[PDB]
């Protein structure tokens, strides 16, 4: 017993929002902002005096590499990438909610081929990037029902 | 406060540090690391910093002299061992990128005779970067040197790209498209200087038309991937393998992608009162052309893993000089769980790739344990299950029918109430016909590898009579039948001193003579004095993370 969906990821209170960033030209911010987009919200500056807008105030990241597997000689077999991601939004009438994201790639090491390894991995956490950013798209809903209670 | 430790690498150690508030910004610890079984002093030597470019830490470890180190090869003009670390990373004004990853040792054993602070015993080799970049809203730009100190004497042929220079403009109001257009440069050079020098440069323009409904999306992408390769010192590498490298070489080549995504809400009211699911198919049409490119020699091209999210992706390999000739249509769902407050509680996905081509690049020598070149030839799913607030479950699987088998697979089941309350139980897997798909020959055919990976995990931590926490975590190789990571920790603590001590037996090497695996122990005290800030954790977090496969939390 379904039906197609009768709004986008994001709440209708977050079709305007700032986008509060301590690295705007970062590679997180960068991901954000593209993918708000992909759900059509409009992005204000943070010089706006204009109100009823919420504020996306996004926070540090963090990436281990964690050895994550060994061989029997006790070589990392396998590496895992695991970024953490701490944001913010705050509602002009009310209160501050902080949301976060965390996101695990992994993959297998070659010395042999150190350099292409590396390679990869830029790729893993360019990719995690979005990933992440997708995870707090997907946050804001809770945001949305959770405050409605007081 | 000195420290001390008893290692079979280096039986009494002991480390009795000097820090020294050099201003606010800045400051050193220097620590004179007694070694007993080598006979000398290791001057440990730290020193941050902080600046507008952000910060930055420095390391270097100078053992002057090894007993244990001149013993196994007596007639050499010196014995020391060293270390230097250096890592930064700072955004001035948001525009200015630096970066650094440094990290250089005196020999190989560095990271199984001495301490894992940077390093690891874990690790194969030696990450050397820097990297300065340019970076605004709609365009990027960075270079880099990227070299690699290999440590095992298989083989210590490293490329090393010195430099690398990638470029990215974003344009986003080209009416109803959008542009992205990268270019790349680099320029390939190897330790080993009878092996094939080259120059690369790369462009890659990359128009889409993307599609906003309410309720579904789809974007259409249209590429171009022109690339010329300069490739010096060919006269060695084309006299052993038959394939001829040619030295100057071309390879363009076009991409038609397109992608698909649908969403159906509904409600659990059979299972659960005012739940909530979706449930999102996927598709991906993907075509690009063969080209010969066995004139290549792949410098940073191995092949990429294909998780779920990976199956959407555009890339056999990474790097470049690699790419295969996609014809091909992925399929996969991802049916989600919402609860009462909107709190996704659980997820699953499961897709797939037919190939209706073959996918090639003319240098396909993989061996493989079959023949099948197209159709539904690889799988993957993952899913998370948060059973209850203090309990969740996570886990994935990759499948390929090329393979007759499982490529890897990873389980994870979690119990957490705070950071001191905690169990974790955890298997990945990997199947020897992978290790002999992705990896060199002697990892197929000798003995510590080629049995794959099997690998289980316990980890936890309780908290006794406040003061106290034990932790503890046994990993443990099934195939095999052994143990590779076994940890023992306990930590009283208070407001005025926080003792800690533990214990690590872990893999630490391969004996060729006996060709049975080496371990190595430690046990040893470890203080510090609370009060003068809020440093009042039971300090669990700290200690899970010191064994070599340390802890990693599954979400809440
Ligand atoms: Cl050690
Ligand atoms: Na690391």
């Amino acid at each position: 017993g379904w039906h197609l969906r009768d709004t986008t990821q994001v709440p209708s209170t977050m079709k305007v929002m700032i986008l509060d960033s301590g690295d705007p030209n970062g590679p997180l911010s960068r991901a954000v902002r593209n993918q708000l987009r992909l759900n059509g919200v409009e992005l204000l500056d943070k010089e706006t005096t204009r109100k009823d807008v919420p504020s996306l105030r996004l926070g540090k990241v963090s990436i281990a590499k964690d050895t994550a597997s060994v061989f029997r000689n006790g070589q990392t077999a396998e590496y895992q990438m695991i970024m953490t991601v701490n944001a913010t939004v705050l509602i002009p009438g009310r209160d501050i909610y902080p949301i976060s994201a965390k996101v695990f790639r992994s993959f297998f090491d070659n010395p042999q081929m150190a350099l292409a390894k590396d390679n990869e991995q830029d790729m893993i956490v360019k990719e995690m990037y979005d990933r992440a950013a997708e995870q707090l798209i997907r946050k804001l809903p809770s945001i949305r029902a959770a405050d409605i209670r007081s | 406060i000195p420290n001390a430790k008893y290692t079979t690498t280096n039986y009494f150690e002991f480390y009795l540090p000097y820090y020294w508030n050099i201003a606010p910004n800045m400051d050193a610890t220097i620590t004179p690391h007694y070694m007993h079984r080598r006979g000398n002093i290791m001057w440990e030597n730290e020193f941050r910093y902080l600046s507008q470019a952000g910060a930055g830490l420095m390391e270097l470890d100078y053992l002057p002299s090894d007993k244990v180190y001149e013993d196994e090869h007596p007639n050499d003009d010196s014995s020391r061992r060293w270390l230097f670390y250096w890592n930064h990373s700072g955004v001035m004004d948001q525009v200015w990128r630096f970066n650094v990853d440094y990290t250089k040792v005196s020999d190989p054993s560095y990271f199984n005779d001495f301490d894992n602070k940077y390093g690891s015993s874990t690790d194969g080799y030696a990450t050397q970067k820097f990297s300065v970049g340019y970076a605004v809203q709609n365009f990027n730009a960075t270079v880099s040197t990227k070299q690699f100190q290999v440590f095992s004497e298989q083989n210590t042929s490293s490329y090393s790209a010195e430099p690398q220079l990638d470029v990215n403009y974003y344009q986003n109001d080209v009416g109803p498209f959008d542009t992205r257009i990268y270019g790349q440069a680099v320029h390939f050079v190897n330790t080993r200087d009878d092996m094939p020098e080259a120059t690369r440069v790369h462009l890659e323009p990359t128009i889409n038309l993307p599609l906003s409904n309410n309720w579904g999306s789809i974007n259409t992408e249209a590429k171009l991937l022109a690339t010329h390769y300069q490739q010096t010192n060919l006269d060695w590498y084309n006299s052993r393998n038959t394939t001829k490298l040619d030295e100057s070489v071309n390879r363009v080549m076009p991409q038609f992608k397109v992608d698909g995504k649908m969403v159906f809400e509904r409600d659990m009211e059979m299972l659960a009162p005012g739940y909530t699911q979706t449930l999102e198919p996927r598709a991906q049409y993907l075509y690009v052309p063969y080209r010969d490119q066995s004139d290549i020699y792949n410098y940073d091209s191995s092949l990429l893993q294909s998780d779920y999210s990976g199956l959407f992706r555009d890339r056999t390999y990474g790097g470049l000089d690699r790419i295969a000739s996609a014809n091909q249509v992925t399929t996969g769902v991802t049916s989600r769980i919402y609860d009462d407050a909107a709190v996704e509680r659980f997820n699953i996905s499961v897709g797939q790739i037919y190939y209706f081509t073959e996918s090639r690049t003319g240098d396909d020598n993989i061996t493989w344990e079959n023949d099948d070149k197209t159709g539904s030839l690889v799988w993957a799913g993952d899913t998370y299950w948060r059973i209850s607030e203090r309990w969740g479950l996570r886990g994935g699987i990759q499948y390929d029918t090329r393979l007759d088998n499982v490529a890897t697979s990873n389980s994870s089941i979690e119990y957490r109430r705070d950071e001191d309350r905690l169990v974790q139980l955890n298997y990945r897997y990997a199947s020897p016909e992978y290790i002999q798909a992705t990896l060199p020959k002697y990892y197929s055919t000798a003995e510590q590898y080629k049995n794959g990976i099997s690998q289980v995990g316990a980890v936890a931590s309780w908290p006794i009579a406040d003061r106290w926490s034990i932790v503890g975590a046994y990993y443990y190789d099934t195939n095999a039948n052994k143990q590779a990571d076994s940890m023992l920790g306990v930590q009283y603590s208070s407001c005025c001193y926080a003792i800690r001590v533990g214990y690590e037996r872990k893999l630490n090497g391969w004996d060729n003579d006996k060709q049975h695996a080496v371990y190595d122990n430690a046990i040893g005290f470890n203080i510090e004095l609370r009060g003068l800030s809020s440093n009042y954790g039971l300090g669990t977090q700290e200690m899970l993370r010191s064994n070599i496969l340390p802890y990693q939390n599954t979400l809440h």
